[PDB]
């Protein structure tokens, strides 16, 4: 009913001779290779809307029709949705066939009105330590994940997944918001046999829907995949009644790629060169983040800071809406400490008694204090001496180290390729596990003892067994067998045992090969549209 | 150069070809992808590609953003 008018890149003009369909409503390009989709941003006046692709426009042609659907981005919702893959406009994308859509639902939405809001503040418990105690999560609220490669986030995401559909029954969603399309296939496949996500006739038994956004994406397309990840949270909140996760994978893309829309719309770029509509392009996604009446939505969005500057606008404004930070780091990475959260640097809006309590708040004030007491005298150890300082500053370090080492927990999806199962610890064994720690009902327990156990059940459990290791060392004995003529043999009897390798001085190179015949004569279309040569002369 | 295409698109050559030349080099280095054998693209100066396409744009009237540079 409406025809293309104008392509320019991503944005294309199409023009109704009749109603306009409404802003934000989804358009479709009759006719054309990939299934075009458009969402309409404005109404230019003389009939004319101007949308935004969420596909390529190459080979798009002016009049091309264009079908509205009368309605925003409408994207499969429901249990059928979890461990599938899904792009912004709600196709599959992992070859598994069709979406079993239990209702399909408009991506655009009001965020909960202040009726519906929950007046009420708590404690999602997440069965992770270091979360629970020094940094603990809202429910409903908003956390900022400060991790990168290797500190073993995508194993934190999948453990999150894991322990509150275990604990809580709500499912989760990822979002990934323009990801490399080879970190969205290892977090596909890291999900797959970690268990989270179930292949073939148990698919219902997956906890996590992918929603996913790639780089090769139109910036329309990227700017979006992030509310089609809202919609997938909302149907389980509102509808299935739940407390859900949502995973926004890097909240600064959201960022970038509605900057680079809002560009493409001629926009005046805001402050260092935001879209002017920057807080509002944020407020609008973070606020459909809530808690209802009906369940929750609670989001770990991972957040990258721009030039290493906190105060730039895009993580300014998204700091804002976070209720919770948590710091993965190298430096406690490289120390066998995982998960990887810096206990200090990890903060939480959640963490003042009024909401927690104070017997939980004093417990990590004061484990934090401790550690924060060690580590500023590592300049004082290493510069004058172990033993040189004080027998109190020494408790604190036999203190710290073993809080430092009772943070770590082994992940119950990361057990399949480790080999120690996984420890769900609940909230009041965490506290109850920390005051010990910290009066000092433990002194005399090693400090490899409180390492990658469940609670303080656990590190009894594991000082009794280490310190009867030495009363079985002494089973058997240890030396030199055979010193280099055991089963070492010549070098050159080891030439001898490389396998054929047949190299072919031909390639192969023309396996199923067209091998047209270019002709360099200059081939244009007549105006019957008949391919015909260029002709002669100007 | 019996494993190596040469895709050139020099200084003096028009933006739109200095644009458009690491992608088609990239679909020359797309042919052993997808027929199962190993490529290996370098684009040097890619940088030199978007000052290209930011003279196209700027020229074409789309809306600049930060250093000139398109959406």
């Amino acid at each position: 009913a409406g025809y293309v008018s104008q392509v320019i890149g991503p944005v294309v003009d199409v023009r109704f001779d009749g109603e306009l369909p409404s802003i934000l409503s989804s358009l479709e390009v009759e006719g054309h290779s990939v299934r075009l989709v458009l969402e309409v941003a404005q109404h230019m006046g003389d009939n004319t809307v101007r949308c935004i692709a969420m596909d390529s426009t190459d080979g798009l042609v002016r009049g091309q029709k264009v079908v509205d659907t009368g309605s925003p981005i409408k994207v499969p919702v429901g249990r059928g949705t979890l461990g599938r893959i899904m792009n912004v406009i709600g196709e599959p994308v992992d070859e598994q066939g069709p979406i079993d859509a239990a209702d399909i639902w408009s991506i655009h939405r009001e965020a909960p009105e202040f009726t519906e809001q929950s007046t009420e503040q708590e404690i999602l418990v997440t069965g992770i330590k270091v979360v629970d105690l020094l940094a603990p999560y809202q429910r409903g609220g908003k956390i900022g994940l400060f991790g990168g490669a290797g500190v073993g986030k995508t194993v934190l995401i999948m453990e999150l997944i894991n322990n509150v559909a275990k604990a809580h029954g709500g499912f989760s969603v990822f979002a990934g918001v323009g990801e490399r399309t080879r970190e969205g296939n290892d977090l596909y496949r890291e999900m797959i046999e970690s268990g989270v996500i179930k292949l073939g006739a148990e698919r219902g038994n997956s906890k996590c829907t992918l929603v996913y956004g790639q780089m090769n994406e139109p910036p329309g397309a990227r700017a979006r995949v992030a509310l089609t990840g809202l919609t997938v949270a909302e149907y389980f909140r509102d509808i299935e009644g739940q407390d859900v996760l949502l995973f926004v994978d890097n909240i600064f893309r959201f960022t970038q790629a509605n900057s680079e829309v809002s560009a493409l719309l001629g926009r005046i770029p805001s402050a260092v060169g935001y879209q002017p509509t920057l807080a509002t392009d944020l407020g609008g996604l973070q606020e459909r983040i809530t808690t209802t009446t009906k369940g929750s939505i609670t989001s770990v969005q991972a957040v990258y800071v721009p030039a290493d500057d906190l105060t730039d606008p895009a993580p300014a404004t998204t700091f804002a809406h976070l209720d919770a930070t948590t710091v993965l780091s190298r430096s406690i990475a490289e120390l066998g400490i995982y998960p990887a959260v810096d206990p200090l640097d990890s903060t939480s809006r959640m963490l003042n008694p009024n909401v927690i309590g104070a017997e939980h708040y004093n417990v990590a004030r004061g484990v934090q204090k401790v550690l924060q007491d060690y580590k500023n005298l590592q300049d004082i150890i290493a510069i004058l001496g172990m033993d040189e300082l004080s027998e109190e500053d020494k408790l604190t370090v036999a203190r710290a180290r073993k809080i430092q080492r009772f943070l770590s927990q082994p992940f119950q999806v990361a057990e399949v390729f480790t080999g120690t199962p996984g420890k769900y610890v609940d909230l009041a064994d965490t506290i109850s596990g920390f005051q010990g720690v910290l009066t000092g009902k433990y002194d005399d327990l090693p400090e490899m003892a409180f390492y990658m156990v469940g609670d303080i059940k656990e590190v009894k459990e594991k000082a009794d067994k280490m310190a009867k290791d030495i009363a079985s060392r002494k089973e058997a004995d240890n030396k030199k067998v055979s010193e280099e003529l055991k089963d070492i043999p010549s070098l050159d009897k080891l030439v001898s045992e490389i396998k054929e390798v047949v190299i072919e001085e031909d390639d192969g190179l023309e396996e199923d090969f067209k091998a047209e015949a270019l002709s360099s004569e200059t081939v244009v279309l007549n105006e019957e549209g008949k391919s015909v040569p260029l002709p002669k002369k100007n | 150069m019996r494993y190596t295409i040469m895709v050139s698109a020099t200084a003096s050559d028009a933006a739109p070809l200095q644009f458009l030349a690491p992608y088609s080099g990239c679909a020359m280095a797309e042919y052993f992808r997808d027929t199962g054998k190993h490529g290996l693209i370098i684009y040097d100066d890619l940088s030199k590609q978007s000052v290209a396409y930011r003279q196209m744009s700027l020229l074409l009237r789309r809306p600049p953003g930060r250093e000139a540079f398109p959406g």
